[PDB]
């Protein structure tokens, strides 16, 4: 099974932890930007 | 000798064949890395759980027992310590290969646009002359072969 | 036991290891058969044809 | 109506679980908009044709 | 907008891998507008012929 699945690992090669970080603090940036906006219109 | 030209497909046909290969080979490196990983955290449960029978051996005053059980700790920490240095040492060398293969990667493609665009080229040329060959051939000053002998006829 | 399961491992990482140098050179002496510098032996012959 | 009073942590959820078709979204609304000049462009072919 | 908020940190890294293909864009953009002359030339050798 490892075999395996390293294989399709190396095929699937995964994304690098900055567009990780990037994607997750621009989440934080995304879900706090969007309610942001919804704690100030909403309020 | 066979026309080289020909061999390209031949030989980026045999070139291809190796990097799959170097794939497959790559990935069983991997496999033994996290086959050693899984191996090293089993070794230290059994010192942690060593280290639990000898965390509770001390209680009550009772240290004979906790004694032998750190001395038998120990007995896998040395185990430990070995393979911890060894999984780190393999880290480099599949970081090293990959990159290895990640810039080889690139140049093949890269390379390959190339091929056509001289073959294309060589179809323009080959014929370029062909065309051409008989131009003269028709040119009209006796260097023709019938035009001037129509003339004369 | 421990020594021979222990040396065991080490067999197929070599191996790993050689599949990967092996291939290494195979994929590169092609390589500067077309390095385009006349060391190639078809790039500057197609050149030159 | 989540963050209604002062309820924060369900509305909290729902945005972050909302935002997970909207990354979906733009994806596709790219994709249309990049369609429609080709089935356009293509009408013209036949048209002319 | 990796810069805004103060933190270049995370801007630093996007220009420095950003650049990593710049260095092939440039490469590219030579080469195609080296390939334009040769298939214009070729063009008016039929064209002529």
């Amino acid at each position: 099974i490892l075999e395996l699945e390293a294989e399709r690992e190396l095929l699937n090669p995964p994304p690098s932890p900055l567009d990780k970080k990037f994607e997750q603090w621009e989440e934080q940036q995304a879900v706090e930007a969007t309610l942001a906006a919804m704690k100030a219109r909403r309020s | 000798q066979e026309a080289p030209e020909d061999l390209l497909e031949r030989l980026l046909g045999e070139m291809e064949l190796e990097l799959i290969e170097l794939r497959r080979a790559l990935a069983q490196t991997i496999a033994t890395f996290k086959s050693t990983e899984r191996q090293r955290d089993a070794q230290q449960l059994i010192a942690q759980r060593w280290y639990e029978k000898a965390q509770a051996a001390l209680d009550r005053g009772n240290e004979q027992l906790a004694r032998e059980a750190l001395g038998q700790r120990q007995s896998y920490q040395s185990h430990t310590e070995a393979l911890g240095k060894s999984l780190g040492e393999q880290r480099a060398l599949v970081e090293q290969v990959r990159g290895q293969l990640q810039k080889l990667e690139r140049k093949y493609l890269e390379l390959k646009s190339q091929k056509n665009l001289y073959l294309a080229r060589l179809k323009s040329a080959i014929a370029a002359q062909k065309i051409e060959e008989i131009a003269g051939n028709l040119d009209n000053a006796s260097a023709s072969s019938l035009f001037e002998r129509i003339e004369t006829k």
